[PDB]
């Protein structure tokens, strides 16, 4: 409707592409790989 | 071996919309927004959520989200 | 981009609405002369925090 | 001296985009594009 | 104590000023730039609510 004020679209849309997720496990985020020849995962 | 260490790295990692995104363009007149993603090969390179996955989630949660926070602001200047 | 009145400074009510007419000076202009305005509005650069902006920069 | 070097303050807005301000200890007294900016800077000094 | 004044209302009260005036004296430049466009067009009609 045209009674609503502007939308400071650009900051709306950052802040949604920002704060949705596509694949998360609950709680996990940031697998990395750190090297005894023996291949690890440290997650955080 | 070290293609599949990747590959579950991927998998269990999470990632957000805003990391495949490149920059976000909005025409006001209707009202529109357009967002521009990254080719699918360099997209693929550092990820390897396919297309569809990202159709089907972009569509439902980021109608979710957008309407979400429009409604915040839009409550918000009510007062 | 913007419909500023030409004898007092008020900016004009938005057309979409109805007429155009300002509320101090009560001026009267055609309404139809700046229809469809078109404002294309850009996200600053440097704004999404990525994984692979360091394979662009 | 400013207004004698190339600057002028406006009553009406007398700037554009490239135009840079130029402050006497808080209180506009010109506006002038950096490279004449830079040029008063130095001559200033060097009169100083 | 602190004091909280919206600072349109200020600018409009400081000199005898229309809404032009202070929209071309913020962003008279690159006629249109989006960002400052915007803000400022949202600022105006905030203070005239
Ligand atoms: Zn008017």
């Amino acid at each position: 409707p045209i009674n609503t004020e502007k939308l400071l679209m650009v900051s709306l849309v950052e802040k949604a592409c920002s704060e949705t997720v596509i694949h998360e496990i609950p709680g996990i985020t940031r697998c990395f790989s750190k090297p005894d020849t023996v291949p690890k995962v440290i997650t955080e | 071996s070290d293609k599949r260490a990747s590959a579950f790295c991927k998998e269990v990692n999470k990632l957000v919309l805003s990391e495949v995104v490149r920059q976000v363009r909005v025409t006001e007149k209707t009202y529109a927004i357009r967002l521009d993603l990254y080719s699918r090969d360099e997209y693929q390179d550092e990820y390897g959520v396919l297309q569809e996955e990202i159709e089907s989630t972009f569509s439902n949660r980021f109608l979710k989200i957008l309407n979400r926070i429009i409604k915040s602001y839009l409550a918000k200047s009510k007062q | 981009s913007l419909i500023f009145c030409s004898e007092c400074g008020n900016l004009l009510e938005s057309t979409t609405a109805q007429w155009t007419t300002c509320d101090q000076c009560q001026s009267v202009y055609p309404s139809e002369q700046f229809a469809n305005l078109v404002v294309e509005t850009k996200s600053s650069a440097s704004a999404f925090p990525s994984a692979l902006k360091l394979k662009h920069s | 001296l400013l207004l004698s070097l190339g600057v002028d303050p406006p009553s009406v807005v007398g700037h554009e985009s490239g135009w840079g301000c130029v402050q006497l200890d808080g209180k506009i007294v010109g506006w002038c594009t950096y490279k004449l900016a830079k040029h008063v800077a130095d001559v200033l000094r060097l009169m100083k | 104590n602190e004091y909280l004044i919206p600072s349109m209302m200020i600018l409009k009260a400081l000199l005898e000023t229309s809404d032009k005036e202070i929209f071309e004296g913020i962003v008279g430049k690159d006629l249109g730039n989006t960002f400052l466009t915007d803000r400022v067009e949202l600022m105006l009609r905030a203070y005239k609510s």
